[PDB]
């Protein structure tokens, strides 16, 4: 269940979406991402129902897909293991307070550890359908 | 008065929200901070209302300002009540 180059199915889906958004830019993607990390971090006990957690998680993922995409991650192709919730805090905090790659690495490595990873994807593909529809 | 919300203040706010939920028995200084945190919540809501994060509304289906104008203040209210 744990992923193997579904990067061409997500980087595109989101590429797909963001092209329907005229005013799109990088400073805002960055903010929405940060807001979703805390929004997700909130959905835990430091708790809330399972269903409701990977929704925020999926929401963070879409923004990480945008960053690298707006960065033009030139064909870059890391799976990390996390022992505690606080070990995810630390990570985000230096990629943030002291600084693209890690920004997209992060929602996924959570999936590996916090959840299944082929179980996050089903939330993302579902919403972006409802989203591409809305726009 | 620079209109557009900066990445760093947005970051500062959520951080303070988390320190708040970790204060832990006569510490009544936490309640002050909730009062502070409600007000800058409104501050941020109004700014984002006037000048919105666009990508956020498109991916979320809801205006980002509402999260600061209404949901966090709701939450900080919930913590206020939990008290005795």
């Amino acid at each position: 269940t744990l992923t193997i180059d579904q990067l061409q199915e997500l980087l595109q889906i989101q590429k797909e979406f963001d092209d329907r958004i005229p005013t799109l830019n990088l400073r805002d993607s960055k903010i929405a991402y940060v807001v979703e990390f805390f929004e997700w971090f909130n959905t835990l006990e430091t708790g809330k129902p399972l269903d409701v957690q990977l929704d925020e998680l999926a929401d963070m993922l879409a923004f990480g897909l945008s960053i690298a995409n707006q960065s033009g991650v030139s064909l870059k192709t890391l799976g990390k293991v996390y022992f505690n919730t606080s070990s995810i805090m630390k990570d985000f905090m230096e990629d943030f307070v002291y600084f693209e790659e890690d920004s997209l690495s992060l929602p996924l490595n959570i999936a590996y550890n916090l959840y299944s990873i082929d179980q996050l994807i089903d939330a993302y593909k579902k919403k972006m359908k409802r989203n591409h529809e809305r726009q | 008065k620079k209109r557009e919300v900066t990445i760093e203040e947005i970051g500062e706010f959520h951080e303070k929200y988390l320190k708040l939920l970790f204060t832990n028995n006569d510490r009544k200084k936490a309640l002050a901070e909730i009062e502070k945190l409600k007000e800058e919540s409104i501050y941020l809501g109004e700014k984002l209302r006037l000048v919105p994060n666009h990508h956020y509304d498109a991916i979320k289906g809801k205006p980002m300002y509402k999260l600061y104008l209404y949901e966090y203040p709701d939450r900080l209210e919930h913590q206020k009540k939990i008290i005795l």
